[PDB]
């Protein structure tokens, strides 16, 4: 009954364990770089004037 | 991850005593109303008892009142069920369910067949 | 024997934890401590959308960033025009209990579901002119919690039967089925490249699935309770999940672990919906305390509050251009913040 | 150019929404809950995915939904039913093994943060099965408090004691922690259940309006 | 019959010290009444939740209150700072018409509001059919037409009376009971008309208000013994306001042919005091209204910023 569920969970964990994982430093640097690059194109981060605001 | 390891269950004669201890890891213990449930052979999940966040409010199923004592140690991050004067009908796999969310006082789905926040359980037989 | 499989499974879990710890050489907070704080983001309700009779659970912006379809539990999918606040369409649903909705990338179709366990796909570009049920996708055993269009033809939907399903709308059957979730799958989000997608479920686990294969590529743990919300980072390499443990959590796929947790002592209430801004620096999260919080995605400082709702904020989404944020709630009113 | 046509379409849609609003407010929504053994199926079939039933009593429309198509887990989809005027809660008062499950479910519904404002109309079915069981399984073995319980039926008073003990347990859960409980002793074959729901919803909406108009 | 082109009003006192003290009191009352009533109308009109049948009726009662207070209070304050205390013949008839029309409209709107209390408490499943959208707009418009005819019927004879007597009116404002003393010809039929039009109709409206509370307090008789102590306390505040409007009306208009010094002392309670009580007693106690006001008050601080 539960043997099939256990085998499926074990297989999922086995395929999950053997993956290429980067350091958390690299991931954090990538996200920070993306945010810094795209901050100039973020209307919510930088409020826009009412001239080009479509939600006046 | 929310993980719950029960221990203590084994063979014990009728009328004896038995301590079940669940070690809880992966969540803040103090914020969750902790439940003990059981599944007898060939039967569905049966709620045994629950204990609130601080331990003030404690309740048991009527079939075990005056026999079972549920307690929690938030400092040590563990739950206890002291099972006194065991009957033949108390044999079951005992799981330690958990309140699905904090800081709610409603223990939904603890006796569900595939509840996620539940230890895999310990067999108790007499 | 089940015991040996148990031992192997916990050994694999310990191995995964050890690998994540080894790769946890730093933290997002320490690296992003040197960038400037975003400051206080005051967002005003530029437009409030009303006619919904009952509480709103679903909302999805169109790709044109103007039209948005929202689902209320009175059996009504209203497609609005937030620029002019005009109700473009008001589709009456067969089942009053609707828990999800979607607006197709082309915008010709919308979708919905809830307790009926059926994804109703409606056509907004009918030759006759009226909106009729294009398709009824059934095979889910539980309530449909979320649904998102991959395109006009394909749609991936998460349900409470602890599985997701990729359907071909034209044929009307599950092209793929996604199973391993232990609890109800309450929310998913498509990747920007629309190749992989994450699904958050009620077993405090977020599973990154691959569409073309149909197997759980990655599993993300760290949440303490049910995950009611999930959304990719705009770059597609990370995602933020909101849960009932009153904390949001940003994970990264490549790092395959937690990056950050957004929480506060004053917040003891679950998150219902999460979205990212266009750049991903702001993580907007709707809470049960009837207000939303704009967390700093890189600093976790509560960087604003959107307290215009007097009931539970259940859905929350940002335009693809990032010009506005809609936060539907149980007030039965949407509010377009900017 | 197209703004005028959009305005006319919005006007038509708002007229349709006004009609739908009148219809929606006219009818009262009910959430029928129970377990597999609980006789909610007979109750919903009495006045006849989700099993819906419309029944009109004293020209008031009641739309009762029995959500049987889901899994045993209901901590999420139950939130769909905060707009219901009441939660009909069906319990086998004659089944003592699963009565504690009913009490736990009632407690969870009572204390759910999104069901704190929802009155529960408690239908204790199988009063005939409970009666024959009591005359013939002892409630005390599954409820020791009944050993020290006194009554607050015509054939014998022990049936009265048992049924009112079950009612008192449910009302204890109700009152121990803005919404009221309306227990009823109904058999499997009763035609008055619709009238009971009508009276309970009348009381619930009366209390809601009294709170609204500031009499409470 | 060379007509009396101006009347002279004797006012509340002849003492200049007391007169200056009276000025501050009346000015304060007028400012408070107009401002409170405008605020209530604006809040009811804007908040989306406050659009039920009961709230439209309360906003209409608030608009009638502004005007009654306006007529009497402006004339009295200007007269108090003034050594001469005249009013023209055209000012007298106009004052009579505006005061009566607004007052009749207010009585009819008060019987329509007592009817909503009854259907909402003894027909509770049928309320959203009897008091639907298309009836509330009709009943308010009928209250205003009833109030208009109630004044036109009075005015029809007053404007025809010849006058040659002294200019003096023993009051701070114009009304039929003093004016009837000054006319040359026998007024008897107009005297009977005041009793019928303004006396008996006021007594009938008072009975229809009173029975609505007595039926409700008998219908609630099955509730908790701890709960009824709230219902009997709320009801007693409402009947205490009703008597300050209706009591002076029954006392004066049933006896138009004769006058006493205490008529002036009795007259103030309906024409200045009562409109200051209606805005408190029907809205402070509602629990909804405080939240709807604190919403606007707190948000309007920040409109300088966004």
């Amino acid at each position: 009954a539960s043997i099939a569920q256990a085998r499926k969970l074990v297989e999922q964990l086995k395929m999950e364990a053997n993956i290429d994982r980067i350091k958390v430093s690299k991931a954090a640097a990538d996200l920070m770089a993306y945010c810094e690059a795209h901050a100039k194109e973020d209307p919510l981060l930088t409020p826009v004037p009412a001239s080009e605001n479509p939600f006046r | 991850q929310v993980q719950l390891q029960e221990s203590g269950g084994g063979l014990v004669q009728p009328g004896g005593s038995l301590r079940l201890s669940c070690a809880a890891s992966g969540f803040t213990f103090s914020n969750y109303k902790m439940n003990w449930v059981r599944q007898a052979p060939g039967k569905g999940l049966e709620w045994v008892s629950d204990i609130s966040q601080s331990g003030a409010s404690i309740s048991y199923t009527g079939s075990v009142k005056g026999r079972f004592t549920i307690s929690r140690d938030n400092a040590k991050n563990t739950l206890y069920l002291q099972m006194n004067s065991l009957k033949p009908e108390d044999t079951a796999v005992y799981y330690c369910a958990r309140c699905p969310a904090p800081f709610t006082r409603d223990c939904f789905d603890v006796t569900s067949t595939t509840y996620a926040y539940r230890g895999q359980g310990t067999q108790v037989t007499v | 024997e089940l015991d040996q499989l148990r031992q192997e499974a916990e050994q694999l879990k310990n191995q995964i934890r050890d690998a994540r710890k080894a790769c946890a050489d730093a933290t997002l907070s320490q690296i992003t401590n040197n960038i400037d704080p975003v400051g206080r983001i005051q967002m005003r309700t530029r437009r409030t959308l009303r006619g919904h009779l009952a509480k709103i659970y679903a909302m999805h912006w169109g790709t044109d960033s103007r039209l948005l379809v929202s689902a209320s539990q009175d059996g009504k999918l209203i497609i609005w025009d937030s620029y002019t606040t005009n109700k473009v369409h008001a589709i009456p649903l067969r089942s009053s209990w609707v828990m999800t909705c979607a607006y197709a990338p082309s915008g010709n179709y919308v979708a919905c579901g809830g307790l009926d366990n059926i994804c109703s796909i409606y056509n907004l570009k009918t030759r006759e002119g009226n909106v009729r049920v294009s398709r009824e996708l059934a095979g889910h055993t539980g309530y449909l919690s979320c649904c998102r269009f991959l395109d006009d033809n394909q749609i991936v939907t998460s349900s409470g039967d602890t599985t997701c399903a990729l359907w071909d709308i034209e044929t009307g059957q599950q092209t793929t089925t996604f199973t391993g979730h232990t609890g109800d799958v309450m929310s998913l989000s498509l990747a920007p490249d629309t190749r992989l997608f994450v699904s958050g479920a009620c077993d405090a686990s977020a599973k990154l699935w691959d569409v073309r294969e149909g197997m759980c590529r990655q599993t993300f743990t760290g949440h303490e309770s049910d995950i009611n919300a999930i959304c990719f980072f705009p770059n597609g390499n990370a995602f933020a999940t909101g849960s009932d443990d009153a904390t949001c959590r940003l994970f990264d796929l490549r790092a395959d672990q937690e990056l950050m947790t957004y929480s506060h002592d004053n917040i003891i209430c679950g998150i219902t919906s999460v979205s990212f801004s266009k750049s991903g620096r702001l993580l907007l999260a709707g809470y049960d305390d009837f207000n939303c919080n704009v967390w700093d995605a890189l600093k976790a400082d509560r960087a604003g509050v959107l307290a215009g709702h007097d009931n539970r904020v259940s859905c929350l989404g940002v335009t693809d251009d990032g010009m506005a944020v809609a936060t539907g709630s149980w007030d039965s009113f949407l509010k377009i913040w900017n | 150019n197209e703004e005028k046509a959009q305005r006319e379409a919005n006007k038509k849609i708002e007229k349709q929404l006004q009609k739908d609003k009148q219809v929606y407010r006219a009818t009262h929504r009910l959430l029928l809950l129970g377990a597999d053994n609980s006789g909610k199926s007979t109750i919903v079939k009495q006045m006849r995915g989700i099993f819906e039933t419309k029944f009109q009593v004293d020209k008031v429309n009641f739309h009762m939904f029995d959500v049987g198509g889901q899994r045993d887990e209901r901590r999420k989809w139950i939130q769909c039913f905060n707009d219901v005027t009441a939660i009909i809660f069906v319990v086998d008062s004659s089944d003592y093994n699963r009565l504690q499950e009913a009490l736990n479910l009632f407690k969870s519904i009572w204390n759910n943060r999104w069901l704190r404002t929802i009155s529960v109309i408690l239908f204790l079915n199988k009063q005939d099965l409970l009666a024959e069981k009591v005359l013939a399984s002892k409630i005390e073995d599954y409820f020791p408090e009944f050993a020290r319980y006194t009554t607050p039926p015509g054939e014998d008073p022990r049936v009265t004691r048992a049924k009112y003990f079950i009612r008192d347990e449910f009302l204890r859960i109700s009152t121990a922690s803005r919404h009221y409980c309306y227990p009823h002793f109904t058999c499997a074959v009763d035609t008055e259940n619709a009238r009971r729901i009508f009276n309970d919803c009348r009381d619930i909406i009366q209390r809601m309006h009294l709170r609204q108009y500031e009499l409470l | 019959h060379s007509n009396v082109t101006e009347f002279i009003l004797l006012g509340l006192t002849q003492s200049p010290e007391l007169q200056l003290f009276l000025f501050v009191v009346f000015l304060l009352f007028y400012v408070a009444t107009v401002l409170g009533n405008l605020l209530i109308v604006v809040t009811v009109t804007s908040d989306p939740h406050l659009h039920s049948p009961m709230y439209f009726l309360l906003a209409n009662l608030s608009f009638i209150d502004i005007c009654y207070s306006s007529v009497t209070a402006p004339k009295m304050i200007v007269d108090l700072l003034s050594e001469r205390k005249t009013i023209s013949f055209n000012g007298c008839m106009t004052q009579i018409f505006f005061l009566h029309f607004f007052g009749g409209a207010e009585m009819f709107l008060l019987v329509v509001m007592a009817y909503d209390r009854y259907v909402a408490i003894c027909k509770p499943l049928h309320y959203l059919t009897i008091m639907n959208r298309r009836v509330c707009v009709l009943l308010v418009a009928v209250a205003w037409v009833g109030g208009f005819l109630h004044s036109i019927i009075q005015l029809a004879f007053i404007v025809q009376l010849p006058f040659c007597g002294p200019n003096v009116i023993d009051s701070f404002f114009c009304d039929l009971p003093p004016v009837l003393k000054l006319a040359c010809t026998d007024t008897y039929v107009l005297g009977l008309l005041v009793i019928a039009n303004s006396g008996l109709i006021s007594l009938l409206c008072f009975l229809l208000l009173l029975i609505s509370y007595v039926v409700i307090l008998v219908s609630l008789r099955s509730h908790s013994s701890e709960g009824r102590s709230k219902a009997l306390s709320t009801c007693t505040s409402h009947i205490t306001v009703v008597i300050l409007f209706f009591g002076p009306c029954i006392f004066i208009y049933t006896r138009p042919f004769t006058t006493f010094p205490m008529d002036k002392f009795v007259a103030v309670f309906y024409t200045v005091i009562t409109p200051l009580l209606n805005p408190l007693i029907y809205t402070l106690r509602n629990k909804e209204m405080k939240a709807a006001m604190r919403k606007l008050w707190s948000r309007k601080v920040i409109s300088s910023r966004k």
